[PDB]
C-alpha cells in the first residue's frame, strides 16, 4: 500500500506475475530430535522492488 | 451413432486452454443465462400488435467448483491479474458430445467472486463469468 | 470375468460348484423406465413388405431412457480392494465403456458383511451398479399419406 | 363416444408443421397464459359501478423440454433466424382429442430462451412464446 | 505432498495476534465475501457492448462464537474500545494449511454486533468486520 | 472456578427490582440487539476508503413470557402507567453468572405491546423494552 | 494395540482366544466415495516402457475423497474411560496424525451395552470412528500428441 | 440439564403385579483430559529484495 513492491505485473512483458509469495516449510516430517529445541523453520518471501524515476527524455520533433 | 444416455462423462468444458475438473455435487454445475429475453410484444389499446427484437447477444456463465481444484486456482490468478490492471478476454467454451449441444465465446471476463467459507465441511465456490457475445451451437445429433 | 478385474465372475442363480476362493457375482435385481414420456418415435419401412396394397409396412420404435439396478459380490480376501478399483474405474475414461448406447451411472456405497461359512468367517462385499440406456423395440403401425379437404361459405 | 379418461396420449401439439414430442415430466409440461385481465370493475365514492373490457387477446405458451428432444433443435434454429434477422411467424396450434379443449395461434414469436444447465443429471429447457392473437377452440364434448 | 482430505484441524485463523477458537457447529463458520460486484457489461441499443472494471478491493468477514470462547472476550473488549473513541486496525488473516487457499487484511474494524440471546440453550454470536482491503493469497497446491 | 457448562439455572435477570421467572420455551426468551450498525465502510471510485462510526449506544430488548407469570402482571401495570402519562426509567439489567456476560441499562421504556390470543392452548406474550444507553458487561471468566 | 490408549487392540473376524480381560476390536463396516465427480486426473509415464512405436506408456490416476467407516468395541472394566480419551485425543494436533492423506474425522456417540456372558455381566462400550483421505489407482491410457485442421472457404 | 417423560410399568414378578416407574435424567459437563505436546518459543525470518 505505500509503494515499496511492485503492482503484480511483470515488466518484460506486462503479464501477470504475483509481487510478493510467502512460503512456508512443512513441519510435518521435522524428526523429534531437532523438534526439542523449540526453534522453528524458516519463513521465505518474495519482494519485487518499485523503482523510480531520475531522469527524463524528451524528442519534440518540428515539422513546420 | 445411436444418442446414447446423458452422462457428466461426455462434456467438456474449457475455459483459456485447460480444462475444467473440480465440480460440485448437483444437478447444476455449470449453467448459461442469456443477458436479456429475446424480443417483446407490445398491444395498443385498439387489439393491433407489433413485436420488438432485441440486439443484446450476451450471455453469463456460472461454475460451482470445489474448494480444491486447479481451475479454481487459475481463476483466482486470472481475478488478481484483472485486479491488478490487465484487462483480457480468456475464451471459454463448452459442449456435450452426445448431442453437440452447448456453446462458445470469445472474450469473457471475470464478474463475481466466491465467499471464502471454512466451516466444518466442504462449501461451493462460485464463479461468474460475462461475455459481450455469445454463440450456441446447433445440436445436430437432436 | 471382468477385464478391470482380474478374477472370474458368473452370473447369479446357477447351479454350478463355487468357482474359486476369490471371484464375483453379478444379479439384476431391478429396472425401469427414467422419463415419464418417450423422447422420439421412429418410424423405418421394413425391408421388402407388403400390406395387400403395394405399399412397404411401417414400424415404429419409440425411444426412451431407462436403468438397470444390478447387485455385485465379491467373495474371498481381496473383495475390498477389487472393488475399490471398479469404483475408481468408472471416473477415468476410455475404460469405463460400453458397447451400445449404454452407460455406467453410479457405483453405490460398499458394504463389508463377513459370514461364518463352513467353520470360517468368509470374507465378503457387496455394492450395486447402475447403468443407464435408451430402450429398443418395434412394432408395425399404419400411415396416412393423403388428405381431403371441403370448404364452403355458409350463405353467399 | 363416452367422456374417455384423460391421458397425454390424446394430446396433439404442432409447432410450425412438425410435432413435439421431448417433453420433461410434471404436471405441467405445455402451459399457456392469456395476456391481461379480461376486464375491471370501478366502483365510485358513491356506490354505483362500471366494467371496462380489454381489447387485447394474446397469449404467451411455456414448453419444457427435454436436452435430447427435436423440437428443442427446431427452436433453437428458430432462435438464430431470429438474431440473424428474419422475422415470420411459426403458428403453433395444441389441442386435447378427449374434448377438443386447447388453442390456436396464427403467427407466433421466440420470446424467451433457456438456461444451459449441465451438472449432473438432465435438466428441463424451458421456452416462452408470445403470440398477437390466440383462439381457444370450445370444448364441444364437455 | 499429497491434496490431503479437508479437516477443521488445519485451518487456521489469527486475529489481532491471538488466535481463533471457539467456533459454533455448521458448515460455514467463517466466511468472507467480496465488496461489490468484480465488473459490469454495459450492451448498448446496437449490440455493441463495454465492460467496466471497478477499483474497490475491499472486503467484509463474518465469524461465529460460542458465548463462551476467549475470542468473544476479545472481540467484546475491541467493541468497547472503539465506542469509547480510540480507532485502529487489529489485522485478521486466515488460511488452510492444504491448499494454501485464504487471505490475509491489514486493518480491519469491527462493524455489526451480536444479540445477547439467553433462552434454554447455548445460541450463536456473530460478528461482522469490515477492511478496506483483503489481499487473497493463491492457492499454490491445488 | 472451572467454566461450568451452560445452564438457564444460573442466568439472573432483574426488571425494576423484582425478578423474572415466567418464561416461555424456547433457545430464545431474552434476546437483546443494538440500534444500530457499529460503523460503516465508505470507498470511493479511486479505491481509497473511509471508516465512520457512530455515537449511537442503544440497545432493545425482547422478552417472552407465559400467559400466567408475575412479571407479566408487573409489565401490564407498568404499561398502564406509562399510557396515564407517568414516565420513568424502571432499570433492567440482566447476566450469566458462568461466564460473566450480560449487560445492563439505567432507563428503559416499554415500546411494544403483546397480542392477547387464548385459542386452545397457551401463547407466548412478547414484550419490547427500548433503552438509550446499554453497556454490556465484559466476560471475564471466558 | 494403540498409541493412544494402552491397551492391546485386534482385528475383526479372527480365530483366536480372547487376549485379556481389557482389549478392544475394530472393524470396517463399510466406505464410499464422498462426491460425485472427481477433483483430478493424474498422468504420468511409466519408467521405461514402450507400446511398440518408442512411446512410453501414459498411466491416469483419478483423485476424489472417499469415506470409510470403522466400528470400535472395548471390553472390560475400562471401556467408557478409554473411548472418552479416544474422543477428546480428537481435538489435540500432534497427537492424532495419519501417514499419508488420511484425516479422522468424527468420532460417534459412545453406547454402553453390558452383556451376561459367562455367568458374569461383562461390561462393554462401542462407538463408530469415520475416517477421511484421498483415491489412488492408476489405468493405461492413450493421449494425443499431434493435430490437423482443414480450413476452406467454400465460394470465392 | 432436563428431567424426562416418567412412564409407569407394572410387571407380573413372583405372583405379584410389582409396580414401577422410569425415567431419564441427563448431566451436562465440560471435559478433562491431558496429552503431551511440543511448543515453538524462537522463530527466524529472512527478508530479500530480489532486484535493487
Amino acid at each position: 500500500r505505500a509503494g515499496i513492491v511492485a503492482l503484480d505485473l511483470n515488466p518484460l512483458t506486462g503479464a501477470y506475475e504475483p509481487a510478493y509469495t510467502i512460503t512456508v516449510p512443512s513441519v510435518f516430517d521435522i524428526p523429534e530430535s531437532q523438534r526439542k529445541a523449540r526453534i522453528a523453520p524458516a519463513i521465505q518471501v518474495r519482494f519485487r522492488y518499485a523503482g523510480a524515476v531520475h531522469y527524463s527524455v524528451i524528442n519534440y520533433t518540428m515539422t513546420f | 451413432m445411436a444418442m446414447k444416455a446423458y452422462s457428466m462423462l461426455n462434456v467438456t468444458a474449457t475455459l483459456d486452454g485447460r480444462r475444467v475438473i473440480g465440480l460440485m455435487d448437483g444437478d447444476d454445475a455449470i449453467t448459461t443465462s442469456p443477458g436479456v429475453d429475446v424480443g417483446t410484444m407490445l398491444v395498443g389499446a385498439d387489439g393491433s400488435w407489433l413485436f420488438s427484437q432485441t440486439a443484446d447477444k450476451s450471455a453469463t456463465v456460472v461454475i460451482k467448483l470445489k474448494p480444491n481444484s486447479p481451475t479454481h486456482r487459475q481463476l483466482t490468478e486470472k481475478w488478481m491479474a484483472q485486479r491488478a490492471g490487465r484487462l483480457v478476454g480468456f475464451p471459454f467454451d463448452f459442449i456435450d458430445s452426445a448431442s453437440n449441444e452447448g456453446g462458445t465465446g470469445a472474450e469473457f471476463f471475470i464478474q463475481k467472486a466466491p465467499d471464502d467459507s471454512k466451516g466444518n465441511n466442504a462449501v461451493v465456490r462460485e464463479w461468474t463469468i460475462v461475455t459481450g457475445e455469445w454463440t450456441p451451437t446447433i445440436p445436430t445429433l437432436l | 470375468m471382468r477385464r478391470i478385474t482380474g478374477i472370474t465372475v458368473i452370473k447369479d442363480h446357477q447351479s454350478e460348484d463355487r468357482p474359486a476362493l476369490p471371484y464375483g457375482v453379478v444379479e439384476l435385481a431391478n429396472f425401469r423406465d427414467l422419463h415419464q414420456q418417450v423422447r422420439t418415435i421412429h418410424y423405418e419401412d421394413i425391408e421388402d413388405s407388403d400390406n395387400g396394397e403395394g405399399f412397404p409396412e411401417v414400424q415404429a420404435t419409440p425411444e426412451v431412457e431407462q436403468e438397470w439396478v444390478f447387485l455385485v459380490q465379491v467373495y474371498g480376501p481381496g473383495g475390498l480392494d477389487y472393488l475399490r478399483k471398479v469404483a475408481a474405474a468408472f471416473h477415468v475414461n476410455q475404460v469405463n465403456d460400453l458397447p451400445g448406447s449404454l452407460v455406467i451411472h453410479e457405483v453405490a456405497q460398499i458394504n463389508s458383511i463377513p459370514e461364518f461359512l463352513g467353520e470360517r468367517w468368509e470374507k465378503r462385499a457387496q455394492t450395486n451398479i447402475t447403468l443407464r440406456g435408451m430402450s429398443t423395440d418395434g412394432f408395425k403401425v399404419d400411415v396416412i399419406e393423403q388428405h381431403v379437404i371441403n370448404v364452403t361459405g355458409e350463405r353467399a
